[PDB]
RNA sequence: AAAUGGAUUUAAAUCUCCUUAUUUAGAGGAAGGAGAAGUCGUAACAAGGUUUCCGUAGGUGAACCUGCGGAAGGAUCAU
RNA sequence: AUCGAGGACUACCAAGAUUAUAACGGAUAACGAGGAAUUGGGGUUCGACAUCGGAGAGGGAGCUUUACAGAUGGCUACCACUUCUAAGGAAGGCAGCAGGCGCGUAAAUUACCCACUUUCGAAUUGAAGAGGUAGUGACGACACAUAUUGGAGGGCAAGUCUGGUGCCAGCAGCCGCGGUAAUUCCAGCUCCAAUAGUGUAUAUUAAAGUUGCUGUGAUUAAAACGCUCGUAGUUGAAUUAAUUACUUUGAAUAAAAUAAGGUGUUUAAAGCAAAACAUUAUGUUAAUGAAUAUUCAAGCAUGGGACAAUGCAUUAAAAGGAACAAUUGGGGUGAUUCAGAAAAUAACGGGAGAGGUGAAAAUCCAUGAUCGCUAUAAGAUGCACGAGAGCGAAAGCAUUUCACUCAACUGUGUCCAUUAAUCAAGAACGAAAGUUAGGGGAUCGAAGACGAUCAGAUACCGUCGUAGUCCUAACUAUAAACGAUGUCAACCAAGGAUUGGAUGAAAACCUUGUUCAGAACUUAAAGAGAAAUCUUGAGUUUAUGGACUUCAGGGGGAGUAUGGUCACAAGGCUGAAACUUAAAGGAAU
RNA sequence: UUAAUA
């Protein structure tokens, strides 16, 4: 059963990336799913999306721009205290300067360079490279 | 069970799995203190009583000379070997040796036929300086 | 490994078939993993036919042939040359 | 899929997407809740009913009409079943494939699918329970359903 | 108020059973491993010369043989 | 009763307390902690011993004094010891400092003094084997002269130099070198590494992504329960403008140690002191004490409420369940019913062979066989149709009729509203063989008996033939129970065909368009893998994390021994160790 | 038809 359904989008997501394609389509729409891709818009990795409304939980359309190399999302939310930010990047993110990862905090879901500006710490989410 | 609450089965699963390393498991149960002639020692006094002289192995050719070995702690009669040329003629009988080990190899290893131990004095000082 | 995809049988979707002898050596084998082959022949050789309706009592009778199927073990089907082994890449080959 | 085969089916119903009746629909919520409520009292399911409505009465959806569900329509006129319909009918299920089991002994699927239809019903009942549905001290019996659910 | 008599409390010590644990002797029996280029066969790897293997049953100096049902890891992806 | 709570003890009353989130037991070569060794991160192992807390003084037990002891450099008794003795009797407890015996691989002087720190006392003064100084000290650490230790085939830096040795002696941690021309033995010379150190042996750590949270593997190398149901456990769709968990700051918290701030112990390891300059009594100065930070698991307070759990009214998930309509189904059960092969019997014809083999033989036949026709009655079986077709959780399911069931697919503006997924313990079904008791007993046929073949043949070949094969009831619970591929869920390159539906066109059957479900197949310069190969995954994985369960850790010993449990039995489930060995194994040329 | 071993 669907345990996961920010895990079923980004997986949609990274394989539409992979074969080149244009849009992608995502079923289940969430406000965590949504709050992942605004993350990932601030930082341009895909060039926007739009919200169907189907009474049903609507689906979500992603337009992606070349340029997501991998957006996966993490098993089960540790809870990442804020001096543990780096052990994380130094695990999860190609370089220093590349990537980002993505947290729910009580300020919102941040990635980590503003989540380590706002001095908060939370679970952790994902990333993309 | 890669939960964030599944601790319980995580930290069982390497209890029970951690008893098929060969490796580590003969270091824990109870066998070095009943199955080991040395036992955790690392060296160990013994009486020679025989002078025995093995065959090596097949693709080798040679008699391998070697002593007869009952320690004191506890008992036991082992064979230990007499290291480099000449060194039998130096050992003389019903007297104390000192007897450690050897490498390990494929659990023996050098007078081939089983055998594990090496004298290494004769009383005196060394079956090497003698 | 496996030599074949198939494991050398005919059964996709079931865990059981009856059996069937071999017409040689009687023994056992699977419905779907027999060597099946249909025989059509007709009761008088080649050789004969000639004689037989030379003298005959019918105006026109037109001899009868005989239908039998045939199903072999695979030790009897190569042995008796039903079937030959064949090239690595021509195993695949189903026409 | 299902819960106890492979089989994997997706024949589903398509809400469309308009919550609201439709323009050429007229009748009234007086009309629909006594048409409903006579069916009630004629001992049909709840899934039934709307089905009747729908295919005669042209209502499809009931709570496009009176805002309500048709199990709440009835439990504020308290005709909805003491036994929720789902449960009653798989204990009907129950009780018919244990009366033929005991002159045909020697039927071994029956047995199997008896035991697959028992563990639903201890699974719907500990449901419903949770739920308050269903008072604590209800409990499915073989000698007992007999009579209730005949 | 000292010797001393008596009754409780706490009870060492010893004896008799019984249990557990560890070590250790034993005629004989059934095993495993290693060595010695010892007798007897040809079981397996080629269609290994009766295709091989698995479960079970029986038999036999020995590998093993045979009956029933499976598998191809078959020597057939094919009428 | 005690200083005091308290079953701490007593009397009466009640039946309670703990346990799969591991109680009760067993082991420890187990005192706990601060800490130590090694570590990229995570971790692994150790901690008798500086300091804090606990316990003990050969073994228990019982007490005295006192504010504090169940004190032992106090006492009493018992056990085991030791010493003196005038033979009557007596004290003593080095797990205090030195030292001695024993034990072991393994560990120092029977020194001097209260001068430092501090404790006790009637007190500025006396004591202190606490403490300090000295002696032994290649356990270790630091600085520093000018020589030893191991090795020279590879791993691994260094000799294809010369003398002896001749598969011997030996070297050799592993591969291996040595059978007379040794790069490996024993020596001589030379140089290779480190250097006052350097080898060996055992153990910890890293190497080991060969114990996996970060982080493994399960088709074939070892490894997916035979399959389904199922409790605890784990994980759980979208959605709303009182606690807990999470997170940020703190409070409070012994030092030593770790990190780290200052400081020329000549540097350094150290120490927390010394001075930099004031040429310093003066002055910086009332000088330094690193802020010394930690720090995990709990506990306390504080700001936030995104993600979550227990709280106490949203929709209608290509989640799940129920209902209905039309069907599909070698799915199951019962009864009914058809077929003729083989064999048996009855009658008739015929009259010398028949079986069987590579060739034969054993065997059957003149009591008439084999062969031919016609009749019967049981057992069993279910050809051809029959397929990479269908159904079933798997095992498995095939003559046609009638019932009783069941499941699934499709169709749906029908209902509920999270009811779900996977699941230790537990429970149904589980081929064949086998067991128990009845019936049946045709064919075939473990055992057995003959005849061939062979050197032998207990086998392959032939003939006969018991248990069995068949049905009913009850056990057994194993298979190469295989797709050697766990269950659920998402995404996913081109096709052609097929099974069952729905829906248009073309007049049930058939040809086409779309779409749902099922068993499959072909192509790939792409993805993966050690490759074979996989593509309705074995893909989306060092760019490693969707959820859960089971299993594996070189080959043997061995699925063996023992213990437990189930069975009438065979056996099934759980299941080692000693010892042995440098390979065993997988795919391909 | 028979064809064992180094």
């Amino acid at each position: 059963v669907r345990v996961n359904v920010l895990a079923d989008a980004l997986k949609s997501i990274t394989n539409a990336e992979k074969q080149g394609k244009r849009q992608v389509m995502i079923r289940p729409a969430s406000k965590v799913i949504c709050e992942f891709l605004n993350v990932m818009m601030k930082h341009q990795y895909i060039t926007d999306y739009t919200v169907v409304d189907t009474h049903r939980s609507g689906k979500i359309v992603v337009n992606l721009n070349g340029r997501l190399n991998k957006c996966a999302v993490i098993s089960p939310r540790f809870n990442v205290t804020l001096s543990e930010f780096d052990k994380w990047e130094a695990n999860l993110l190609p370089s220093r300067h590349f990537g980002a990862l993505v947290l729910t905090t009580s300020y919102g879901i941040l990635d980590n360079t503003e989540a380590r500006a706002k001095h908060t710490g939370g679970r952790i989410l994902g990333f993309f490279y | 069970a890669r939960g964030l609450h599944a601790a319980r089965k995580m930290l069982a699963q390497r209890r029970a799995n951690k008893w098929a390393d060969k490796e580590w498991k003969k270091g824990k149960l109870v066998t070095r203190y009943k199955c080991n002639p040395l036992g955790t020692a690392s060296h160990a006094k013994g009486l020679v009583q025989e002078k025995l002289g093995i065959e090596t192995k097949q693709p080798n050719s040679g008699i391998r000379k070697c002593v007869r070995v009952r320690l004191l702690k506890n008992g036991k009669k082992i064979t230990a070997f007499v290291p480099r040329d000449g060194s039998l003629n130096y050992v003389n009988e019903n007297d104390e040796v000192l007897i450690s080990g050897f490498g390990r190899r494929g659990h023996a290893v050098g007078d081939i036929p089983g055998v594990r131990f090496k004298v290494v004095c004769v009383a005196g000082v060394s079956l090497w300086g003698l | 490994t496996s030599k074949r995809r198939n494991n050398g049988r005919s059964k996709k979707g079931r865990g059981h078939t009856q059996n069937v002898r071999c017409s040689h050596c009687g023994r056992c084998v699977p419905k779907d993993k027999a060597i099946k082959r249909y025989q059509i022949k007709n009761i008088v050789e080649a050789a004969a036919v000639r004689d037989i309706s030379d003298n005959s009592a019918l105006t026109k009778y037109k001899l009868p042939k005989t239908y039998m199927k045939l199903e072999y073990c695979v030790s009897c089907g190569i042995h008796g040359r039903v079937v030959r082994v064949r090239s690595r890449t021509d195993r695949r080959n189903r026409l | 899929g299902r819960m106890y085969n492979p089989g994997r089916g997706i024949s589903r119903r398509c809400i469309p997407y308009r919550r609201s009746a439709p323009s050429w629909l007229k009748t009234s919520t007086l009309e629909v809740i006594d048409e409903m409520c006579k069916l009630a009292k004629k001992g049909i399911a709840p899934s039934q009913i709307g089905a009747i409505m729908r295919d005669t009465h042209g209502v499809g959806l009931v709570k496009s009409v009176t805002g309500s569900k048709v199990l709440r329509i009835l439990k504020l006129a308290g005709l909805a079943p003491k036994i929720p319909e789902d449960l009653y009918f798989l204990m009907k299920r129950a009780v018919s494939v244990r009366k033929h089991l005991e002159k045909n002994k020697k039927d071994k699927d029956a047995k199997y699918h008896l035991i697959l239809i028992e563990s639903k019903i201890h699974r719907l009942t500990r449901y419903y329970k949770s739920a308050k549905v269903l008072e604590a001290s209800f409990k499915y019996d073989a000698n007992t359903a007999s009579a209730i659910v005949s």
